[PDB]
């Protein structure tokens, strides 16, 4: 799963 | 505690099925008086080792410590509120702090810089109308997060798609695959309908709401 938001 | 509220008002618009009936006339739900004053705007899943950190729409950042803590740094970048697991709220500074919380700030600074280099700005290119992280989880959809203001955002992962619904205005903002970002009230989306997207993401927000609801 993404560990952060959208980069 | 103003989740029992957003459920009432979150049933409320659902029932009223928005996108199953006549013509969608959603433009004329929209509401910029509405728009919220704070939502999160990045954020960063360390929670396997020190916590939650997100960055809110005017530069501030908090952290949900592993440990139930939390610690938050006004966008002065000086400027501290701590808040220990039995909810006592201290107000300090960075340049005055206590050595016990050295470490804290530190982590939070990691945080912060990470943010501020690396991650987009939901909600960018909008000018806002201090909250703390209540609580959050995560499914496979989506990240839920609950500020102290009573306001529950939801953004999901598959598509960019965010909802942040306040319950004190009764409102929907709704960011798009586009990012365009607009508010609505939700007694008004019971008047005019919206569309199936909208009307689906809100039904989510339902079962969400009943999620905070059970896990208090």
């Amino acid at each position: 799963p993404p560990p952060m938001s959208s980069m | 505690c103003h989740l029992s509220d957003m459920l009432q008002q979150l049933h409320s618009v659902n029932a009223s099925k928005p996108s199953e009936r006549g013509l969608v006339r959603q433009e004329e739900a929209e509401d910029p008086a509405c728009i919220p004053i704070f939502w999160v705007s990045k954020w960063v899943d360390y929670s396997d080792k020190y916590g939650l950190g997100y960055q809110l729409c005017d530069n501030s950042v908090g952290v949900l410590f592993n440990d139930s803590t939390r610690l938050i740094l006004y966008n002065d970048g000086d400027s501290l509120q701590y808040i220990e697991r039995d909810g006592t709220e201290s107000y300090l500074t960075v340049s005055s702090h206590p050595n016990s919380l050295m470490k804290k700030i530190t982590l939070l600074k990691y945080f912060r810089n990470y943010m501020s280099e690396h991650l987009l700005k939901a909600g960018a290119n909008i000018t806002p109308r201090l909250p703390y992280l209540r609580t959050w989880f995560r499914t496979r959809s989506a990240i839920i997060l609950h500020l102290s203001n009573g306001s529950v955002q939801i953004n999901f992962f598959q598509d960019h798609t965010k909802l942040i619904l306040c319950p004190l205005m009764a409102a929907v903002t709704y960011i798009d695959e586009k990012r365009d970002f607009r508010t609505y009230r939700l007694s008004l989306l019971e008047e005019y309908g919206c569309c199936k997207e909208l009307a689906s993401r809100l039904r989510y927000a339902r079962t969400m709401v009943d999620k905070l609801l059970s896990s208090r």
